[PDB]
């Protein structure tokens, strides 16, 4: 399993060029969302590259 | 210009170019993950100068200040916070200095930098000016201050240790006012309506960013009414925050306020959905809702009925119990259990206080609709009698609280409704509270006696409800010159544990004695009775007594130290002393003594003129099993029916004089030190020392005719009397004699003198003898005294 | 309440020279009974004169 | 003759009647609770002289001591033990002292005497001769030895401090036997059948009373077949224990003993109901719980199979009782209640309920327990090994307190047992369940070290949880153990040495540590121990712990040698001694003592003078804790998914050594140098050197030769003579003499004048005759008187 720094620079391993994707909605408030979904997915277990990649920008 | 309704930055350094155009924005500031490959090209950007909430700073690659892209950020308002902090700064690479000279203050939220190698140029910089709540910061992890030694080209002012410069970087220190009071540019305060810097003083439209609001240009504590605040930093009309595109997936007034939603019973009005009129939170699917930090704290804000769970670990905070009242003491009702882990920085429970029933619809493993873990500090709840609480089912945990009473709890469960479905498994008493009592069986002090260094104390006799329960006396005291004492276990200076003996088949009053102790000391000290609770069988809440404040009695105090004697003129030798070390009682005055000494014999006869875990634990086993076998004995055994000394006294300075003074005498002195107890102990023990005085001859010529008598063939007799005050005693009197002047020394010694008067030389040379004498004593040549006409015949 | 030396001090300042009874039956091996019985019924609640006294001889 | 089954006395001293005529008393002896107001009229009792079970003393008022009433009691056997005590002493009142000095053995049991203000002479008399587990005894609160201060008119033996006279009382010493091998009368050894005292040795029917069986009036180790064992004491034949008074409310026979009953699967025969058939199960419906404190309790439970009931076990104290135990309590396959255990400090393994099969929890404690542990201070190790199976059959389970019990050792019970999925970290916690003491863990690799004369470096392989973000914190303890025996448990009082080291920073190679200040050529026992956090509770996590290293340290030099002293024994023949230095520093190899003949004074040359604490440590968990779930938001919220020369010599073995050239009263520089086996790189100790003078000598101290004397003008009294060369010493004032006719007034000839000229001169002296009386002084002062010289000036 990865957690922590590991992370970013994995995720980082994963991407480079590509970029991070990111919703950006407009919105107003605290009502869009909020602050599992990481680390449950990948530090409580071992996430793969398929499971992973997919935060990455197109 | 203001930019909403929050900008993230990621991936691409040309996305700064989204923040050229506006002087403020409204929402989050993220700069995250950006790639270093794309060419720094210094993106100045002096319009923003004011984030309405906290500003995020994560893996930027490539940068090397914060001056170089926001120059003119002067205040961070931080209405949003994020995870108790408004400005985090994560991760830094290539950012050796922190460039934000401008900033000014922060409202909300705490500073957090860390994990940053390259990063320095922080103990520099003082924070608690700019930001009103420096203790939940968190600079750690960074560039150590000894492998960073920085240095600045700002006045010196005291870091909590010590005064040291403020320096942003090393170019610029950080501006600060006068102590005359905002500020302008050029050291002069500025209109109270204004926050940070100013254009113009004085002025409510020249203000950079103010406080407290703002609205088209101008400043005001309260907005006109037909304005409305937004965010808590801005005032808009209805059509602003009307059309807003709100997208919350418009905006309603309440008290002259529009916000996103309004309270229970509160609804849009018909036709004017812009507005409200009377006549509620929780997810349905996550069913619980962690509370971390204020973040989490605050979505919950304005929430009256909650359908889930809570969840409270607050790990570390100021006293933050004042934001969680404000957005969370407004639930009333929560459908599932309350549990709370590792919430360290709640020294009560106290901000839930519109919380009255626990439905605990579900609840947690085994039935259990409310929980406590491993709480530092949940030193008090809040089931007081102001508040009602009612848990609808479900069973009740506590475990690890150190300071959480256990009268607390009993109280609260008895209160809540739940006493039948408690046990002993669940709410323990090993843990709860092991380190803080809040009311004990009352142990009244009998009687006490004292001494120089020994202490007697005597209470009353403890009996528990089955007596043979070891009462077992812990005595603690400490040397405590004051009254705040804490009552909790030792060693450096804290207490001291010393056990005494139950009181044995003598059953008088247990008492305790005290050996080696200091006199004149305000010892504090108290019982603790330890008792073996036997079977779990709930309570027993021992004995404690009262902190006594008891000042053993006085002694004698020790030699004073700074002991000196000098000589200044004549009836006057000044002697002084010091207060001693060890006083032993408030002293209240001196008596000084000095001796004169008789003269040397040799130097006048002979004329020279010519309890550990362990054992407690087995101790405790020990007791219970007396107890047991006496119970089983009990049971087995019966079975139902079918030159004299002269004194004075001087206490006010230590420099004293003494008269009697002739020079190059030779005296004792001695020094006691009476305490303001004096009248039966007496006085201290004897300090003394010896001093010779000035030596001081003058002419201490004969004190008459030096006379010279002849003999049979020629000889030279004398006949003198004697100096009384020489400089100490005549030791070699350089007198002379010669054929015609007296040229070859002379010594007509005091041996001869008290004999017969003078010397004798038979059959001498004849002729004239001027005299050359001189006084001398025993510290050698003295006054030599004018050429003396007694002379030979010639 | 009282347990321990106070019954034994209560228990004869009550009987005196009456002394204590006791059901001796002869028997053989452990069947006879066995060896809660007096501190379940003093120790644990306060017991009276007329609750106490009856353990005495007659 | 055999009193049974029982005697009580209560309330009557005259009841003491009832033991008149009967010398054995088979079952218990109580004597409790005797008025003071009937007189003492020294109620010998010899006849009775064994008890089979407990004697009970309790407050018998105005009772003296026990020799008086119980003269002949030789051995208790304790077959049913009064809770775990053969004969107990309680609340003794008008008792000064105890007098049962016949007694000499006591099988079972273990004593105790208890508040007893009156009573005495107890640290005088020795059990272990008496009574084999001297450790289950119990004697507090009597007379304090100080307070006491016993006397006795037999020998004495070290009992574990120091050794004393073995006395009963102020009239008599207890009775051992010699060496040699029971024991008769006068120090002989009996029969080996007998126990206790014999009438005569090597007989099978004399014994008072015989060990191992008794029947008929003699002794066997195993009574013959038409007899059956009695309490473990007595055999008889088949009409005694048939036609007895059972009133269990006859007796069966197994193997050839008979007892009250039979187990399981073993019925009485029918129309044989004293014999047995086969074809337990106790446990009272009503109490429906039976408490266990000690082997009282315990017994009554033996010969059960199935107990119809709850078993509560807390046995507070004792010796090895397991043995005990696993007896009366080994024959249980199911409980249909719960179990639970309180307290249990005498039970370092439960393996003593093997047959234990299955729990079957029909009613549960409160919340649904059918198993409990609290408390238990040395619950070590449970039973749940691989050759055991256990079920639960409903009901959760419980553990806490156990500071012994390890975490693995309940997790692998609650997965034998099937109670998975009804546990939680609620109930089987690991905080206070096992702290105290871990078996397995995580291993700690150590990967190199080197070493130095006072300083050494570990490091060890990088240890990364699943969580790499852990305080992965590493606390190195290190002991001076000259020895293998180290105990691996927390510091303070010479137990450890706690050190903690950082984390590996982000230069991701070994996590070192570095020890300094250290003792030279000591065996170190270093190892390092992971304290980690676990942050949600999530069980498991073992820690990590690597194997107890042992350190040499690179030695250095030794101090200086002790003992340093110089002595003369002859001409060329000094003694020197010294001693190991009290650091060596490394395995002494040899010395190097060498000596220096040193130059004498030069103002005698140059003018010749003839003429963590908890609170931080939690605080720092507390931290890693915060910055782990700190940034373990930002990860979560940021992302989102997309849709004068010197003479050596080498002398080691004895400490004193000779040196050669003793030129009387020469000081010298003997420095002794003490090299450890690496002397050859490491060199020897700290310089020693020792200025030793040897002894006086005079020899020919007088000239040698002729005294010779010269005229010169007006008599002058010139000399002339040669010098000696082994004085003692040096020359310092030449005793010789001149006058008239005799020499009388001495002659200070001093060195000087000799070595400018040859002798003295005194112009114009009175002529005569000189007989010369001369003494060869030197610095030592006055010599040797030499005979009279007769060089003389002519007369």
């Amino acid at each position: 399993t990865l957690c922590g720094a590991e992370l970013v620079d994995a995720l980082q391993f994963v991407c480079g060029d590509r970029g991070f994707y990111f919703n950006k909605p407009t919105g107003y408030g605290s009502s869009s969302r909020r602050a599992t979904g990481i680390v449950d997915e990948c530090c409580f277990r071992s996430c793969d590259l398929r499971r992973l990649e997919m935060y990455c920008a197109p | 210009e203001i930019c909403g309704p929050g900008i993230d930055i990621r991936n691409d350094y040309q996305q700064l170019k989204r923040l050229e155009n506006c002087t403020v924005i409204e929402g989050f500031l993220h700069i995250l993950l950006i790639s270093k490959a794309e060419d720094y090209r210094s993106y100045r950007f002096p319009k923003l100068t004011v984030i309405t909430e906290y500003l995020l700073l994560f893996r930027v690659a490539g940068l090397e200040s914060l001056g170089d892209l926001f120059p003119n950020l002067t205040v961070i308002r931080g209405w949003k916070l994020f995870y108790n902090y408004a400005l985090v700064i994560f991760e830094m690479t290539n950012l050796k200095d922190i460039g934000l000279y401008n900033l000014r203050n922060i409202t909300r939220g705490a500073i957090r930098i860390e994990k940053n190698a390259d990063l320095c140029y922080l103990s520099t910089i003082d924070w608690s000016l700019i930001l009103d709540a420096v203790s939940n910061n968190y600079i750690v992890g960074n560039k150590p201050p000894k492998e960073c030694g920085d240095l600045c080209p700002c006045e010196k002012t005291t870091i909590n240790n010590e005064y040291n410069y403020r320096c942003w970087t090393t170019n610029r220190c950080q501006k600060m006012c006068p102590s005359v009071c905002a500020c302008t540019e050029n050291n002069e305060c500025c209109h109270p309506e204004c926050l940070g810097s100013c254009h113009t003083p004085d002025d409510n439209t020249t203000c950079v960013a103010c406080r407290h609001y703002y609205y088209k240009g101008v400043c005001v504590p309260a907005c006109p009414p037909g304005t409305y605040r937004f965010e808590g930093w801005r005032c808009v009309d209805r059509d602003f925050c009307a059309n807003i595109p709100n997208a919350e997936s418009g905006f309603v007034i309440h008290d002259d306020e529009c916000m996103q939603e309004c309270p229970s019973g509160f609804i849009r009005n018909s036709t004017q959905s812009m507005y409200c009129i009377p006549c509620v939170c929780g997810d349905e699917e996550k069913k619980t809702k962690t509370i971390d930090s204020v973040t989490s704290a605050q979505m919950l804000q304005g929430c009256t009925i909650l359908k889930g769970n809570l969840l409270i670990n607050i790990r570390r905070g100021n006293n933050i119990a004042s934001e969680l009242e404000n957005f969370m003491g407004l639930i009333e009702v929560v459908t599932g259990y309350v549990k709370i882990r590792h919430s360290h920085a709640l020294v009560s429970l106290s901000f839930l206080k519109n919380l009255r029933l626990i439905l605990g619809e579900e609840q947690l493993e085994g039935n259990y609709s409310f929980y406590v873990l491993d709480n530092q500090n949940l030193q008090q709840l809040w089931d007081w009698n102001h508040r009602n609480l009612t848990v609808r089912s479900g069973k009740m945990y506590f475990a690890f609280n150190p300071k959480l009473c256990v009268s607390e709890i009993y109280r609260m469960e008895e209160v809540t409704g739940t006493k039948g479905r408690q046990s002993k498994g669940d709410i323990n008493t090993r843990n709860n509270g092991e380190r803080a009592s809040c009311e004990s069986d009352v142990l009244r002090f009998t009687s006490t006696t004292t001494w120089k260094n020994r202490i007697i104390i005597t209470w009353h006799r403890y009996r528990p409800p089955d007596y043979r329960d070891l009462i077992s006396f812990t005595v603690y005291y400490k040397e405590a010159p004051f009254k705040n004492v804490t009552e909790y276990d030792c060693g450096s200076n804290s207490w001291n544990m010393v056990d005494v003996d139950l009181p044995p088949n003598k059953e008088g009053e247990p008492g305790i004695l005290l050996h080696g102790l200091k006199p004149w000391t305000q010892y504090a000290v108290y019982v603790k009775a330890v008792t073996l609770t036997m079977v779990e069988n709930d309570h027993i809440r021992g004995a404690k007594s009262e902190i006594l404040y008891i000042r053993t009695n006085a002694s004698v105090p020790s030699i004073p130290l700074d002991v000196l004697s000098a000589s200044n003129s004549s009836s006057q030798l000044i002697v002084k002393w010091n207060p001693p070390t060890l006083p032993n009682g408030n002293l209240s005055y001196y008596i000084v003594r000095w001796q004169r000494q008789p003269q040397d014999g040799y130097l006048y006869r002979h004329n020279y003129c010519s309890k550990t875990e362990a054992e407690k634990q087995a101790e405790k086993e020990e007791a219970e099993y007396r107890k047991v076998f006496e119970n089983f004995l009990h049971n087995s055994i019966f079975v139902p029916r079918p030159y004299p000394f002269f004194e004075s006294r001087v206490d006010n300075k230590e420099r004293t004089v003494i008269s009697n003074l002739r020079p190059f005498t030779l005296y004792r002195i001695d020094i006691h030190s009476c305490n303001h107890e004096a009248e039966k102990l007496g006085c201290s023990a004897s300090n003394f020392v010896f001093a010779r005085t000035m030596p001081a001859e003058g002419a201490d010529d004969i004190p008459g005719p030096v006379t010279w008598e002849p003999r049979p063939e020629n000889s030279i007799f004398l006949k003198w009397p004697e100096p009384e005050n020489p400089n100490g005693l005549i030791l070699m009197y350089e007198i002379k004699y010669g054929s015609q002047v007296e040229d070859q020394r002379e010594c007509v010694s005091r041996q001869e003198y008290r004999k017969y008067g003078g010397a004798k030389l038979n059959r001498l040379n004849p002729g004239n003898y001027t005299a050359r004498i001189q006084a001398t004593s025993l510290s050698g040549n003295g006054s030599w005294t004018d050429p003396v006409f007694f002379y030979v015949p010639a």
